[PDB]
RNA sequence: AAAGGUUUGGUCCUGGCCUUAUAAUUAAUUAGAGGUAAAAUUACACAUGCAAACCUCCAUAGACCGGUGUAAAAUCCCUUAAACAUUUACUUAAAAUUUAAGGAGAGGGUAUCAAGCACAUUAAAAUAGCUUAAGACACCUUGCCUAGCCACACCCCCACGGGACUCAGCAGUGAUAAAUAUUAAGCAAUAAACGAAAGUUUGACUAAGUUAUACCUCUUAGGGUUGGUAAAUUUCGUGCCAGCCACCGCGGUCAUACGAU
RNA sequence: ACUAUGCUUAGCCAUAAACCUAAAUAAUUAAAUUUAACAAAACUAUUUGCCAGAGAACUACUAGCCAUAGCUUAAAACUCAAAGGAC
RNA sequence: AACAUAAUUAAUUUCUACGUUUAUGGAGAUAAAAGCAUACUGAGUGUGCUUGGAAU
């Protein structure tokens, strides 16, 4: 058995299933949250199930948590450009409070496919070379192409070998 | 941690004075106590070798100017 | 162990394979030194023949000669092998007939 | 008005330390995700910062602006600003005075002092 | 064979001192001092002084 | 791992070792040829030959290719800035290639290495600080990041200088090691250098030679094993002897376990 | 028979099967759960400490310590296919 | 240690010379009522403690 509560948790399928990508702006996302209470529950599960799947989605942003601070949850957001967004948290569901930090620091769907097909840009399926890298290592491979003397032998008259023969028989 | 205002007065009336945890704990035993004696001592003397080579420095200066 | 106690120590500590006999290399070249007879544990009762040698690395050790019969002497060149002789304590070497002076067995 | 080469352009953390002369030691944390148990634990980083009118108490959370030129070997940060003071947190919900998880004055009260 | 643990304990400790001050010496003649710090006299910390 | 064997008088638990799969090297025995890939004991010492030229003088090139894994936890990824021993265009803007300063994060071992001893800040030059059990410092080992990259180039970390005075270029030699390719042909192809160019040069490379180290196509048959694990022993000899075992074990005269058959 | 000693007042030693051989907390008694067996019905969550076949070894060495045969910390070579627990 | 010459096309020289590591008694093969800690002697006994002895 997988130890810890929600083991789901420590998943790379449930990791991957975050959807709030930030935009480039986004640097820093403090988390006020109190461990105790009756309107910071919604808090306190998006620490526990969500905070995870943002921060896999967004390595190089600063996550940083802090308990029992004031009488309410609250999220703020640092922006590059020295803007502070404070988000109200309180009575808010975790999916709530992922819906809307989606909406107003969140890339959309459009931006985020664009990315991916400029990144495989140089990959080329013609192209050969390594299979970490390319389809197909050599033309050899290809039907109708002449195939590899290794695994097929080459018609003695297009080898050097024979070739040679002759011009020292000429 | 959480009312400054109310710990200020507290420890001015009470007279109790509070030392702040010290981030790391530091060992103690006579051969650490005497090594870290003398690289206090090594430096001080340092320094102040370094300060009169100033002042003589600067007072030679002077003299030329 | 907690989730945290596995963070700080992370993978097991595994200690590396210890070398045997012949210093983890396929085999060794040796000069006998002396031929002499062992006496196998009981409950085993024989007089097993092995010999001394130089090997190449210059360690001396004990060798077990298998086979009906060897013709080796002091100042002969042998290549030893692994291989523990379970009867025999501490001989974990042994020499591969058919090379150098020893020779293969002698069907008769 | 380049910016800094440093990733850190802006770093929360608390302070630690304000030994130094108009310097604050701040010790700023991170999630790093351990590959083997797929967990996100806690890296903290230690950041010396310009504190010019020192104006820092040990355990208040800060904001430090990466400064374009490094000012030292290791003061490479300014205080940009004081997010909540030792013990004297005002809430940024409500903008009132708290002490922890309660109100030192009430929300609905509007003393304007 | 006590007397020669002792005997052993007497001389490691004695070693253990010489490598206590040679350790010592070493700091002040890196720092650059040619003697030792003024009124500084290395602590016999090993010997039977207590 | 779909597991198996092995503690005991017996059962169960715990727990190690071993077996069955896959590969590399060396070795014993054995083997026809052909196509292909690879080639590897040692940063030990080296006889001999060759590996860099080009070209109307100036210059350019010999800083590459090739080789080895010496050193160093050395690195990876990323940011910023500037260049080049460059190119191509403009007489100024796109690249390739580097250098330097850095840091979100990641990065071998030993904690019987627990303290390091100036490792900090301020900028009137004062303050007493900086790193460290969230692993500093110390020591040890190691090429890693693999379309490739890093480091080294007889030694002295460097190379003014000194000295054990040069093949870690190809091919060869001695010594050493369980470890064994030709002291070979051609610049026809591609790559590099040089030239305005026809062209010239290249132990890069190309085409061969050698070798069951690997795969493919054929064709001869050899090697081992035969108590259990684990597929398969019939007669004799030996008699705790000679021998055999990866583990458990076998042999003291009806040996399925050793030797021949 | 008698002594160190057990007692007292001042200092030191830091060891027990110092064990209820049960770490400390908040749960639940249903999961159609003797989930080995014997102990003390079982099981879940949290945090720290500790363990990784056996002998070598409550050992060697290192370091700390009013201790000087001690105390705490604690290996390797080596050798084996067992060692060990409940019935 | 580092100046100066030149200058009616422009150039010249200077731009020095300590300490620290490695190495040459103990534990293991072939068989030719109890216990823990501790003190004394020699396992005997003393003091405390455990049941992993026993007792209707
Ligand atoms: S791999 Fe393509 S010709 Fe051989
Ligand atoms: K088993
Ligand atoms: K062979
Ligand atoms: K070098
Ligand atoms: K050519
Ligand atoms: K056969
Ligand atoms: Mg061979
Ligand atoms: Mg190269
Ligand atoms: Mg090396
Ligand atoms: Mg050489
Ligand atoms: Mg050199
Ligand atoms: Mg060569
Ligand atoms: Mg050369
Ligand atoms: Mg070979
Ligand atoms: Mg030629
Ligand atoms: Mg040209
Ligand atoms: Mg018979
Ligand atoms: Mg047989
Ligand atoms: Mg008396
Ligand atoms: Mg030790
Ligand atoms: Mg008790």
């Amino acid at each position: 058995p997988m130890k810890g509560r929600f083991p789901i948790r420590r998943t790379l399928q449930y990791l991957g299933r975050g959807d709030v990508v930030f935009k480039e702006s986004v640097k820093i996302m403090t988390v006020n949250y109190n461990t105790y209470g009756e309107l910071g529950e919604g808090a306190r599960k998006f620490v526990f199930f969500n905070i995870p799947q943002i921060q896999y989605k967004n390595p190089w942003v600063q996550i940083m948590m802090f308990k029992n601070m004031t009488p309410s949850p609250f999220l703020r957001f640092y922006l590059d450009s020295g803007e502070q967004v404070l988000v109200d948290v309180e009575t808010k569901s975790n999916k709530e409070i992922m819906e809307h930090i989606k909406k107003i620091l969140g890339k959309k769907e459009e931006t985020l496919r664009e990315e991916e097909l400029e990144k495989q840009q140089r990959f080329h399926p013609g192209n050969f070379g390594p299979r970490k890298y390319c389809l197909r290592e050599c033309m050899c491979e290809v039907e109708g192409q002449v195939p590899c003397p290794g695994l097929v032998p080459l018609p003695k008259e297009m080898t050097g070998k024979y070739k040679a023969a002759l011009k020292a028989s000429t | 941690q959480t009312n400054y205002d109310v710990f200020e007065k507290t420890c001015k009336e009470l007279g109790v004075e509070y030392t702040l945890p010290p981030l790391h704990f530091q060992k103690v035993h006579r051969r650490f106590l005497a090594k870290k004696a003398l690289c206090i001592r090594v430096y001080q003397e340092v320094q102040k070798l370094k300060k009169q080579k100033r002042a003589l420095k600067a007072a030679a200066a002077a003299a030329k100017k | 162990a907690t989730l945290n106690q596995m963070h700080r120590l992370g993978p097991r500590k595994e200690p590396p394979k210890r070398l045997g006999p012949t210093e983890g290399r396929p085999q060794l070249k040796g000069v006998v030194l002396r031929t002499f007879i062992r006496k196998p544990k009981k409950p085993n009762s024989a007089n097993r023949k092995c010999c001394r040698v130089r090997l190449s690395t210059g360690k001396e050790a004990v060798c077990f000669i298998p086979g009906e019969g060897h013709t080796l002497q002091e100042h002969h060149v042998v290549l030893v092998e692994g291989g523990r002789t379970q009867d025999l304590p501490g001989v974990k070497l042994k020499v591969v007939r058919g090379k150098y002076d020893c020779g293969h067995v002698q069907k008769k | 008005i380049v910016r800094s080469s440093v990733h850190a352009k802006w770093v929360v953390g608390k302070v630690i330390g304000t030994a130094m002369i108009k310097t604050a030691k701040v010790r700023a944390t991170r999630l790093v995700l351990d590959p083997y148990l797929l967990k996100y634990f806690n890296k903290r980083k230690t950041y010396f910062a310009h504190d010019a009118l020192q104006q820092c108490s040990v355990g208040d959370i800060v904001l430090l602006r990466a400064l374009p030129v490094p000012r030292s070997k290791h003061v490479k940060h300014e205080l940009a600003e004081i997010i909540f003071k030792v013990g004297r947190v005002i809430d940024p919900v409500t903008g009132k005075p708290c002490a922890g998880t309660a109100y030192l004055e009430s929300p609905l009260s509007e003393p304007r002092e | 064979t006590r007397f020669l643990r002792r005997k052993v304990r007497e001389g490691r400790l004695k070693k253990k001192q010489i490598k206590f001050e040679k350790d010592l010496k070493r700091i002040w003649l890196k720092a650059g001092l040619k003697e030792a710090p003024e009124n500084w006299q290395t602590p016999k910390i090993y010997l039977k002084n207590k």
